[PDB]
């Protein structure tokens, strides 16, 4: 069964990338054919974006002198903007005009998963519709190859141009494929613009050094494919077989010598007898009706019958075994399959809040691992373009330039999925101590439960007075 | 079954045929050869009045455009049953390996495709390059008879009036007879190529033997062309003004070998004659909807389902190569 | 069994769309034939929409320099419109005439569901019974081919004219097909009117770039198709043959050699011994009475009988079979069986309360995902109605003009399903707490509890005056 | 087996009206025969409607510039002619005369079940017993086919003449076929009046665009109905066949060669041997009385017996086979059977309380997408006709005339099935954190306790004072 399959043993990018395209298109064949890339690319979606991915600016005030209220408003003013730019109805923030910041994350975090690294472009959109003349167009993986399709290169490496310390400085895009019909021509694409703009942002996780490429599904995937096969199979012929019947017609006659004598005397010269024998056989059967049941017992005439003795009968055991290879790659692809496929066998307290908590500490790591890159870039990208259009006004104390300080001045952290539920009592009583302790600060806080201190202390602010106005109970 | 792109050789070595003489390769869209479309020599002269420009030239229709390409089509099994080729101890634990067995076994597969290839179009090299004639030939397919055009004064023989072997020695000069068949080649003929016996007889006489200068006196690139291939070219040497040659190069037929050349046969010509390699389509659907039916070889990997449940190599050719000008070398059969 | 459904190795575009009829037609198949798809697109109704869906405008008062009463007080007017003209009894808002909003958001919903994509068109009705002249007519997802079923091209794909970015411009509208005898011909339309206005509103979830139709079912339920119809085959033999029983009769006669010598002397001339055994037997058979239970013994001369010997006899093991893929495939559509067909198996507390919660934010997610689109796009087309109709008021002030501000002006939010009840002690620990510590603000309360604060609070006015009046306590 | 039951493959509406009639005609076969039907429409009926559904009409005051307190005051006079004139109770309210209110509900839900879709006309009662000249008498589904039974046509469908763009003009009504030998004619009958008046109310739920008829139920319950008859027929056979018993006679004889040769010679010319033998075996048991109970052992002379060999034996899986589909089916068709057939096998508190809420709260959906349909037509045209009579008074700052804002006027609301009661406690605690927290309005306090909350508070004045007055506690 290893033949269908073949490691080489070597340092996994040279391992991989030779056989790119075939473990790549049998992922493909996977996640089409397979429900479980879709639920766990759903609920990936679900914990570490879930409703929105909410930015939120915090310029080194410190470090760069800047004062804190300073800095705090101007964020305001930022966040303001970002969110009336990112709330565009018409799904216009993408050059193929039918993607909004949602999809844009979404479809980078799916490409990041699935191929491990995601492309996004800063181009120039025309359509004035908008203040912010920038979109970003995403650029599939099929497109990075040497230029046409030369195998990897000296310093010309499946696509990317480096150098010799690896430095990636651009990439070799082919043209689309969709129709089916097009050809492909590759284009010069770098990576950045000297100036620290991001032009090209190509966010991957490299497991060594020199990788250009991420991390597969398929390479750990086919053993489902084979089990799902296997099981299927063999629950179609335990089916089939439980009760299948041979129905023939044997007869005392068989006189051992006489039958031979008979039959020699057939084969030389006296096939008459046979002859004589199937016409009183033929007149047997059709004097009888020989029939079993609703259908005619099929034309046995005397001393030919099927041996339908069978091989062992010994428990399949393909029960502990799907239980123990589900269990298995379950908490192996990360996400369990109590949830994948949902099961409440013999499942306690403990075990449900302990296994909630690691898996969502998990999805955590993993939010803030291949989601806060594409959130830093594009919001480096979009900040770039408010200070060109003086929408936002910079700090005058400026320590440092804004082309100098990019990354002080677009210090930013993001939150994803809404408020955890799981058990209530936990959260509840979590909060309490929190409250009463001082131990939860506003920003942590504000991550905790995924709102805003500013606006929950306004709106309670509200609250108090309209109750005093209405002559409720503050 | 494994990619089309797993056939790297770098293992190009044909017997200074294909490689020297024969470089004029023309794979085509189209099945047979239609001399009328490759343009061959130009029209090469005429000039126009210093007032306006003249007519529009064309490639000069060849007067026969038509001829069946050699289309070649083997195959064989790389099953891994065999143990392989192994190369002195380089760790046969990967042999052990089904994978590496295979790829290396398809390798061996293939490589003995392509000489094969390459070994027959020799066969049709030599034929054509002593004969003019080509014999487009197989069972279950008519025999065309494929003729470049080589002249009777091309095919005149050493054995009409006097013969080598019917002369002196010691005393006769050869080099007489030498300019008499090199002077209607239609050029200048640089390289004396024999077969072993026809050079024997040739080097018997003296003066060919005090004549002939077995000093290296580097020439060409034709002593870089026998360290290369020092398998069945032979670089005598000099024989002053031009280069001896001998080829002793063998085909392995179906249940036996033989030499390639002749018993006694000589072309008197230039190393650099013009020769076609003109070829047809590839019947391979593949080739088609991927547009290799316009090209040299095809190789493949694939696996048959069904009755023959097999997994085979399959390489598929069409060559027809010929000489532009058979009257370039003058075909002497010798005493 | 892969033979009668068959993946190509691609992306998935081109993977599906070749394929794109017999996938959708089996599809229609089986969730005609299945109960399975209409409890499925049921519970997504009812999780989603529920019992209605309610528009909140809230205008961008910070960004556009808006006052945050006049915001309130036009999304006051607003409001009161929008549920005055939506509330129409007539079911007169489709052109149709035969479906109000409810329904509406209900065929949208379900037919993104099914084929991934949704179809509204913004036209203009000319019945005068209501003031806003603008209806929307949900346009068939068959409609959509190239102009006359014509395959994919370069820019012309499965029906959509696009450039070569991509770009969706419009679309080939095949004419309908009910009768089942009307031709189709092909009409243009395009996606979008250049001012911003949402004329022809298609929502897709593309899963990657460049795909322009959404996700299957069947292409994942042809599994339950073969295993219905297994268990459903294997259940019938095993209840028509637990006692299938062969009534034949024998004889002790058979003198091995003198039973061969009589039959061949009755194949060569001797058939007399063969009538007069038959007529003995049959003598026999009708002296007897050869009769076992309410019904004859099958007429069996002497010398021939049925060997219903059988084939292996364990347990066929489609017990945990079923559980096992019933568990899988359940988890993987995505809303579990324990409900889509009710088990009770030795499921507890927190099993309840965990599946309830992640189940229930999960279609949140869903919610989120594929209703805010279409609820945007005809709030979008409504209100710009009202504004050409001046209806309600846009401020004075407006930095932007409607044109150009139409998401900053059209920022909406939508409400789905009602109150949430699965424990009781759950949702009231949490209300006192957020109640006690204020951290609950009026719009995530409003979103928690499916109420109004305004309304709350002047209700809770109205109950303390009465109490009040009438001698009730406050 | 697929045979009696044929699917084809199109869109539903053209799958399912080609074979309306067998469908229907074994829907009803199976309705009558079985009592899952019964059961599962007097469920809904108890669900939906209970014990009375209660009309509560909101003028939208707000909108319409009418006082929230005329608007009250217009509902009391409104809701007492409304109670008033429902509560007849001779059952004069129907043309038929012979069902009251709460039966036009119950068979229009029935019928709007079955067949998915429900046919009622307004029609102008001459009986003079009310002040109001309208009764609503409802049309059965056989009435609407093609006038004269013809098949579907360009516009006319079914009996729905339609346009091209599908608007339902009107109806082809077939004349009643009771006694079972009336003729059909086709009478024309128009959808609605132009001025919005509601002649023909056709409410039915289409799955898709341009359908006209309903869901069906037998569709999806052949299953059953052939799953009950093979474990009927099963159980049958293996009561049978436990203990059947076949009481042949054998003897010792059976001279191989000897029995063989008596035998030919008895055919040939010796039939003595076998008269006095079987004169032998008739003394044999006619001396021996060959009795084996208190039944005589059937006649049988030595040598013939029957062979009752059986089929295999292993346990025939119905038990799991039926649970699991039982279960499948249950939460397919929607209602769970551990109470539709009302199982208590191991089903715990979390259990109880999660499928009790989510099903009454599926049942709150189903309630107001097929109840408020019926209920806002018939309250429209009782309303016009009040509006005719002056029963009751328009406000007189009227923003819109009654005949043009119907819709608005005759705003509506109504409340189904009584005061759920499941648990107690859990009812109890929500009651007293809503009355404590303020979070439960008179509107929604009134639709989950089944109440009014001025008849409440009028009643408390009435407890207070007597217990005041007689002496009691207040």
């Amino acid at each position: 069964q290893l033949r269908s399959w073949n490691p080489p043993s070597e340092s996994v990018d040279a391992a991989l990338l030779p056989n790119f395209t075939r473990g790549n298109a049998r992922a493909d064949d996977l996640v089409r054919n397979n429900g479980y890339a879709a639920n766990a690319i759903q609920l990936h979606q679900d914990h570490i974006v879930g409703s929105f991915f909410r930015l939120s600016h915090r310029p080194s005030w410190r470090y760069l002198g800047i004062g804190e209220e300073e800095a705090r408003a101007f964020s305001r003013e930022v966040e303001a903007a970002w969110k009336e730019f990112a709330e565009d109805d018409c799904c216009c923030i993408d050059v193929e005009r039918k993607r909004t910041f949602t999809m844009m994350i979404r479809e980078g975090v799916a490409m990041h998963a699935f191929n491990g690294e995601l492309f996004v472009q800063a181009t120039w959109d025309t359509s004035s519709s908008r203040l912010f003349r920038t979109q970003f167009r995403m650029v599939s993986p099929k497109r990075i190859s040497n230029p046409n399709n030369t195998g990897d290169s000296r310093n010309c490496r499946a696509g990317v141009q480096i150098n010799d310390s690896g430095a990636a400085l651009g990439y070799y895009v082919s043209e689309d494929g969709y129709p089916g019909w097009m050809p492909q021509k590759w284009t010069w694409i770098p990576r950045e613009l000297p100036g620290g703009r991001a032009s090209f942002i190509h966010v991957f996780e490299p497991v060594e050094d020199g990788q250009t490429r991420g991390a597969n599904v398929f390479y750990s995937v086919m053993e489902q494919m084979k089990m799902l096969d296997t099981l299927q199979n063999t629950q179609l012929q335990s089916a089939i077989v439980k009760a299948m019947y041979a129905a023939t017609i044997e007869s005392e006659l068989d006189t051992q010598s006489a039958m031979d004598f008979i039959l020699g005397a057939n084969s030389q010269e006296q096939r008459e007898r046979l002859t004589g024998w199937i016409g009183e056989i033929a007149a047997y059967y059709a004097a009888a009706p020989v029939r079993l049941g609703g259908a005619k017992v099929p034309h046995l005439m005397p001393g030919d019958s099927l041996n339908l003795q069978t091989a062992q009968d010994t428990d399949n055991g393909y029960s502990v075994f799907e239980q123990s290879l589900l269990r298995y790659i379950a908490a192996g692809l990360g996400v369990s399959y109590e949830q994948l496929s949902r099961n409440y066998a013999q499942m306690s307290y403990s075990t449900a809040r302990a296994s909630a908590n690691e898996s969502w500490a998990y999805f955590m790591g993993r939010r803030k691992f291949v989601a806060s890159r594409q959130a830093s870039q594009m919001f480096l990208c979009w900040l770039e373009e408010a200070i060109v259009r003086r929408v936002v006004t910079l700090p005058s104390k400026a320590r440092f330039s804004f082309q100098e300080a990019r990354s002080a001045w677009g210090n930013c952290d993001w939150i994803g999925s809404g408020r955890m539920a799981i058990d209530g009592l936990k959260e509840v009583q979590e909060a309490v101590m929190l409250i009463e302790a001082g131990l939860s600060t506003y920003e942590k806080e504000c991550a905790k439960r995924g709102d805003d201190y500013q606006e929950i202390f306004a709106q309670q602010v509200r609250e108090t007075m309209e109750r005093r106005a209405a002559g409720l109970k503050p | 079954a494994q990619l089309l792109a797993a056939n790297e050789q770098k293992f190009k070595f044909d017997p200074l045929f294909l490689r020297l003489f024969f470089r004029e390769s023309y794979p085509f869209t189209t099945e047979k050869v239609y001399l009328s479309q490759i343009p061959g020599l130009v029209n090469m002269a005429l000039y126009v009045s210093p007032i306006v420009s003249g007519e529009v030239i064309r490639s000069r229709g060849g007067s026969t455009s038509e001829f069946t390409p050699g289309y070649v089509k083997p195959k064989h099994e790389v099953n891994p049953q065999m143990t392989l080729r192994r190369l002195p101890d380089e760790d046969p634990q990967n042999l052990a390996d089904p994978a590496y067995r295979r790829r290396r076994i398809i390798m061996q597969n293939m490589r003995d495709e392509e000489l094969a290839i390459a070994q027959v179009e020799e066969m049709q090299a030599v034929s054509a390059v002593l004969k003019g004639k080509y014999t487009m030939t197989g069972e279950a397919f008519d025999p065309v008879e494929v003729d470049m055009g080589r002249s009777e004064e091309n095919n005149i023989t050493q054995s009409g009036g006097t013969e080598w072997s019917k002369r002196d020695k010691s005393t006769y000069d050869p080099t007489d007879d030498i300019e008499a068949y090199a002077l209607n080649a239609s050029g200048v003929v640089n390289i004396i190529v024999f077969d072993p016996k026809g050079w024997a007889l040739f080097r018997s006489f003296k003066a060919v033997k005090e004549k002939l200068d077995t000093r290296r006196g580097s020439n060409s690139e034709l002593e870089t062309a026998v360290k290369d291939l020092g398998k069945a070219v032979s670089y005598k040497g000099m024989y002053g003004d031009v280069a001896i040659v001998v080829y002793s190069g063998q085909y392995v037929e179906n249940g036996v070998k033989k030499n390639f050349l002749p018993d006694n046969t000589m072309v008197l010509g230039n190393t650099q004659a013009r020769g076609l390699r003109t070829y047809g389509c590839i019947q391979d659907a593949d080739a088609q909807r991927e547009g290799i039916n316009a090209s040299a070889r095809y190789p493949k990997n694939w696996v048959t389902t069904g009755d023959p449940a097999r997994e085979f190599t399959m390489i598929q050719s069409a060559p027809l190569m010929l000489l532009a000008d058979p009257d370039e070398f003058v075909s002497v059969q010798l005493a």
